RNA sequence: GAAAAAAUUUUUUUUUAGAAUCUUUUUAUGAGUAGAAAAUCGUGGGGUUUGUGUUGAAGCGAAAUACGUGAGUUUUCGUGGA
RNA sequence: UCUUAACCCACUCGUCUUGAAACACGGACCAAGGAGUCUAGCAAAUGUGCAAGUGUAUAUGAUUCUUUAAACAUUUUACGCA
RNA sequence: UGUAGGAGACCGAUAGCAAACAAGUACCGUGAGGGAAAGAUGAAAUAGUACUCAGGAAUGAGCAAUUAAAUAGUACCUGAAAUCGUUAAGAUGGAACGGAUUAAGAGAGAAAACAAGUAAAGAGGGGAAUAUUCUCUUCUUUAUUAAAAGAAACAUCAGUGAUU
């Protein structure tokens, strides 16, 4: 590290790079974050816009676990199967593809993107979007509700 | 300029130095372990100390 | 791609062997360079006082 | 480098997916980028080039 | 070396030699024997006593042989009797002489020295 | 004393040579250096441009989005300046013959089994010296994570980017300044 | 002035000596520019100190050569001379300061045979 | 004075780890490779021993 | 293949242990590998790059062929070696075998 | 890919480039504190390489037809004894 | 090379300072020591590896047990960030 | 933390524990307390400065004398700078030193700053031939023919001026 820092290129330099007329002192604002709103309050209003004040309720034990959800959006549902798989019902309209999406950690399913239409999808999922389960009803696919 | 982060996150102020512990004993811990680890499967007879749970 | 398999003596020669794929893989010298000082730091100790 | 024959087979072997069911590198092998020779002064030469 | 426990820092074998117990300095005062004597007995080396015939194989006075005078243990120098020296005044002493500078021949043997020439064969 | 500005010095801007010590790097820009020089063709001469470029501004193309350009050529050559990416989002069945600076070992398996060739620039550069019926592609810069953070303020008004804010948590960034009802927005 | 000599031109005599050095004992006599600070010198008050620049360099040609008009190669062993032989014209040996008697004595005669002039062989007698 | 943690644990990822042994075994099979380094090898059969 | 001439130069354009270059002024960089026919650095020069090389070398005053019942005690001769295994190129081995053969 | 000179058609002598941040060539340009950059140079240790050591090293003092724009490098003589 | 000469030029350096040769300040002299660093967390830049993934965390394993206090491996589908 | 180990990309005597040592000592503070400076002869002093002369005595000197070495002599390794002594050289009318430029003195040096080859007789090395015959080569020496190199001077050009 020591070989390439900036003492190397401003060794002999006297005011180091630090301004002959400045002269580089201690703590010349004072500390951390204390300017907000007293003399540095154009930074923070220009960079830092939603900082100041409250909002909203306070949830005293939030717990994150109770609300977490994974989501998988339609479209990479096709994408979950392997190459062979999809070569597979990708020839065969007789049998749809069942796809679990627990064992893939997601828990529900979002609309998003094409499907290669009149292709049935059966899915299995604890919670799905207005827009997917449309959509898999409309390609002849299968929604599951399943917890 | 300073547009890189509004806040320090940091907060040793609490005097840290007086505080701090430097941890490098990895590797001679998992010896260590691994030597009693031997030295009780050895000693009850080669009988397992693995128990089902 | 074979490669001669040598005796006890170096003038007596046994079985040609076709080369690990490894010989193909490409040379990155400057990545060595980096993973050599790098191992290096992980294996000397800083000194306190 | 001077090596065992069987180290060098065992080489091939470690490279090759061989034995030890899914297991090497969670069902990895071998550094093997792109970056290729042919030697630049054969393209050059080289007729239509 | 492949032994983990004894240490091969500079310092501390420096140290063991410098502050040496008598018997350690008393080991350290050995000697190669002299080569029908070492084909004998198969045995490389022998510490020294005092009424010992040594010859000298270093140093200036190199190919001196003679009896040894008196060992001193402490310092590593043992005296042999045609090694003498005047002094700045012109007294006669005996040069020391370093106990790996010089081959062993005719050792006395007395019963203690003799049971651990039984140990060595 | 001549008048003129900058001292009349023509100063050029952006890289001046590759900066990469990647030896198949050094020895591709050397090739192509040679193949711009002497062909004086303006696809070798982009492609060496290209070559030099930072390799984070390079930019990775989704198959996607290649077999989407590819769509109206009937000639299969692509050259990419960049890393091939593979999909996940569809069944991305028609093949081409791609050339790239690098493959994701699933996309060059993909595009191998599929029938298309995957193909160094070695290659390119003997089969193609000029360049002739082939399509150059780039990937999209597309805000990348720092053009997403950077331009000309986020908290200023009638201005969309990112600041540095840790919203993963609930208590953040959305009161004075950012708020009509409070204050004022952006 | 300046030294030419034949097609060598040298443009420097008198090598520069660091400002107040004359009148201070502590500053070293080797040359320093006064760079790192303010110091009314590099300010170019005529004939107070002349101060050295790039434009005094050699020609590209002539650029570390020797009046022998041979690069100077200096050498510590003897068959570090074998890749030197066949450039020999131009260049020059010098044999290393620390070299002992019947090895300079052995590096300076086969120097010889070899046939290229050793600038230091007058020397260490 | 110096504290004692001075980055005694850098990581280097296992892949680059990785490449950095084949593409060394890689270049350890290269002949002209072998006499750079300096080993003196004019008379080894050949470098691939 | 992976291996390349060119590739070897580039690897080997900073890094070799047989280039030389002098301290006391910098100008001359000499390459001391023997399987060289000529000992300035470039890869020209370089017997790295050199095609399959097999070389007639200088060793301790005797002439060198080194290589790419049993016959034993129990210029002319450099002329042989080059009309037997050959190959500008032979003008300065000539060069080369009249400055060796002259005096060694 | 052959140029010259010495000899007495034939012998001898000098030279005889390919390093792509490299080499040849052209033209323009050169102020500078605060300040930013690049190219270097020197010191301690380590891995690596191939060397220097008691027919005297490091160090030191006096110097050098010495080298480099320069920082400095190298060397000679004297001391010196690892 | 050193040495005086003689001609021409040449005001105490450092300093804060609009402005220092100042009747502004520090400096009797010489030697050695003597000042932008390290950690944490963040950012852009560039290099480097992989890619819709990535990072083996803690930890287990070994004919790992001068070096070895790292190097090697990941069970004959955790967590960060995206 | 105490003791015992093993260590080191640590420090190397103004550093590093305050402490490499007869240091938590000397010494200082009414006292609570504060708290240093301070390593190196040589291989061997079981090599430590013998002896003589001149000296009141210190000491000095030696044609004397240890050691490889004493301008290694025990407040002993190397021994920088400030500072000061001897000798020599120069200088010197109310500063001093410097830059730029020549001069005259005093020193140093021959490697670009001249002499390839030939004959005579000394020293080496090789190669071939079948440990020794033939022969190829480099240094010293005597004298004996070349030459090249730079500086002059004028002429001749090209570029640039001034002149009448």
């Amino acid at each position: 590290a020591t070989r390439f820092k900036k003492n190397r290129k401003k060794r002999g330099h006297v005011s180091a790079g630090h301004g002959r007329v400045g002269k580089h002192r201690k703590h010349p604002g004072g500390r951390g974050k204390a300017g907000g709103l007293h003399h540095m309050r154009i930074n923070f209003d220009k960079y830092h816009p939603g900082y100041f004040g409250k909002v909203g309720m306070r949830h005293l034990n939030l717990l994150k676990n109770r609300t977490y959800c994974p989501t998988i959006n339609v479209d990479k549902l096709w994408g979950l199967l392997p190459e062979e798989k999809k070569k597979e019902f990708s020839e065969n309209k007789d049998i749809a593809p069942v796809i679990d999406v627990t064992r893939k950690g997601y828990f529900k399913v979002l609309g998003n993107g094409k499907l290669k239409h009149n292709q049935p999808i059966v899915v299995k999922a604890r919670y799905f979007s207005s827009v997917a389960e449309k959509k898999i009803k409309a390609v002849g696919g299968q929604c599951i509700l399943v917890a | 300029v300073a547009h890189n982060n509004v806040l320090p996150n940091v907060h040793l102020h609490k005097w840290w130095q007086h505080r701090v512990r430097v941890n490098f004993s990895k590797n001679i811990k998992k010896k260590k372990r691994r030597l009693l680890r031997e030295k009780r499967r050895k000693a009850n007879g080669g009988t397992p100390i693995e128990k089902l749970h | 791609p074979v490669a001669n398999v040598y005796s006890t003596n170096g003038k007596n020669v046994v079985g040609e062997v076709e080369i690990p794929v490894v010989f193909q893989t490409p040379i990155r010298n400057d990545l060595i360079q980096s993973v050599y000082t790098n191992m290096s730091k992980n294996r000397r100790h800083p000194y306190a006082v | 480098c001077i090596w065992s024959e069987s180290a060098f087979k065992k080489l091939d072997v470690i490279y090759g997916k061989i034995h030890e069911k899914k297991v090497t590198k969670k069902n990895y092998i071998l550094p093997k980028s792109i970056v290729h020779n042919p030697d630049i002064y054969r393209i050059i030469h080289s007729d239509k080039v | 070396k492949f032994n983990k426990q004894k240490s091969s820092s500079r310092r501390k074998m420096r140290k063991a030699h410098f502050t040496a117990p008598a018997g350690l300095r008393r080991k350290i005062m050995s000697s190669k024997l002299s080569k029908e004597l070492r084909l004998k007995y198969k045995t490389r080396s022998l510490p020294v006593r005092k009424d010992d015939e040594v010859l000298i194989c270093r140093g200036h006075n190199h190919g001196r042989e003679g009896k040894v005078v008196k060992i001193n243990r402490k310092r590593y120098k043992i005296y042999v009797e045609r090694v003498t020296r005047e002094k700045v005044n012109g007294e006669s002493t005996f040069i020391g002489i370093h106990p790996s500078n010089v081959v062993l021949t005719k050792l006395k043997v007395d019963k203690n020295r003799k049971k651990i020439l039984d140990r060595k064969a | 004393g001549i008048a003129l500005k900058n001292v009349g010095r023509i100063k050029k801007h952006g890289r001046k040579h590759l900066v990469s010590k990647n030896p198949y790097l050094r020895l591709l820009v050397k090739l192509y250096n040679f193949l711009a020089r002497r062909t004086n063709a303006n696809f070798n001469k982009i492609i060496a441009k290209r070559l030099i470029m930072p390799k984070r501004y390079r930019p990775p193309l989704s198959l996607s989005k290649l077999q989407y350009h590819m769509a109206n050529h009937p000639n299969d050559i692509a050259v990419v300046v960049g890393s091939i990416t593979d999909d996940k989002r569809l069944f991305s069945l028609k093949q081409l013959k791609v050339c790239a600076l690098r493959f994701t070992e699933t996309a060059r398996k993909r595009i191998e089994d599929a029938g298309g060739e995957c193909l160094t620039f070695d290659q390119l550069a003997l089969k193609y010296p000029t360049g002739k019926k082939c399509v150059l592609l780039r990937g999209p810069t597309k805000a990348r994570t720092a053009e997403k953070h950077f331009g000309k303020a986020p908290g200023k008004p009638k201005s969309k980017a990112r600041p540095y804010v840790r919203s993963k948590g609930r208590k953040f960034e959305k009161a004075r300044g950012r708020r009509k009802s409070r204050a004022y927005k952006k | 002035a300046v030294k030419k000599v034949g097609k060598i031109i040298k443009k420097r005599t008198k090598k520069f000596t660091r400002f107040q050095s004359n009148r201070f004992m502590r500053v070293k006599p080797a040359w320093r520019k006064p760079r790192g600070i303010d110091c009314r010198v590099r300010r170019r008050y005529k004939g107070t100190n002349l101060m050295p620049s790039i434009g005094y360099g050699s020609n590209k040609k002539t650029k570390f050569l020797l009046p022998n008009n041979k690069y100077k190669y200096v050498v510590k062993n003897v068959k570090e001379m074998e890749p030197l032989i066949m450039n020999h014209t131009k260049y020059c040996v010098q044999i290393a300061h620390n070299v002992s008697s019947k090895k300079r004595k052995q590096i300076i005669e086969r120097a010889k045979q070899m046939n290229v002039s050793v600038i230091n062989a007058k020397a260490r007698l | 004075p110096t504290k004692i943690w001075r980055r005694w644990g850098r990581k280097v990822n296992l892949k680059e780890k990785r490449y950095a042994v084949c593409s060394s075994i890689a270049a350890s099979g290269v002949t002209s490779l072998v006499l750079a380094r300096g080993h003196r090898i004019s008379h080894l059969k050949e470098v691939p021993l | 293949s992976n291996v390349s001439n060119a590739l070897v130069w580039e690897l080997t354009r900073k890094s070799n242990c047989f280039i030389k270059k002098n301290k006391a002024g910098k100008k001359g960089v000499f390459l001391c590998d023997p399987l060289n026919v000529n000992y300035k650095n470039t890869p020209s020069s370089s017997g790295l790059v050199k095609s399959n090389s097999t070389n007639v070398t200088l060793k301790d005053g005797k002439v060198v062929f080194s290589v790419k019942v049993n016959q034993h005690f129990k210029m002319k001769n450099v002329e042989k070696l080059l009309q037997q295994h050959g190959s500008k190129n032979k003008e300065k081995l000539l060069k080369k075998y009249k400055r060796l053969s002259k005096l060694y």
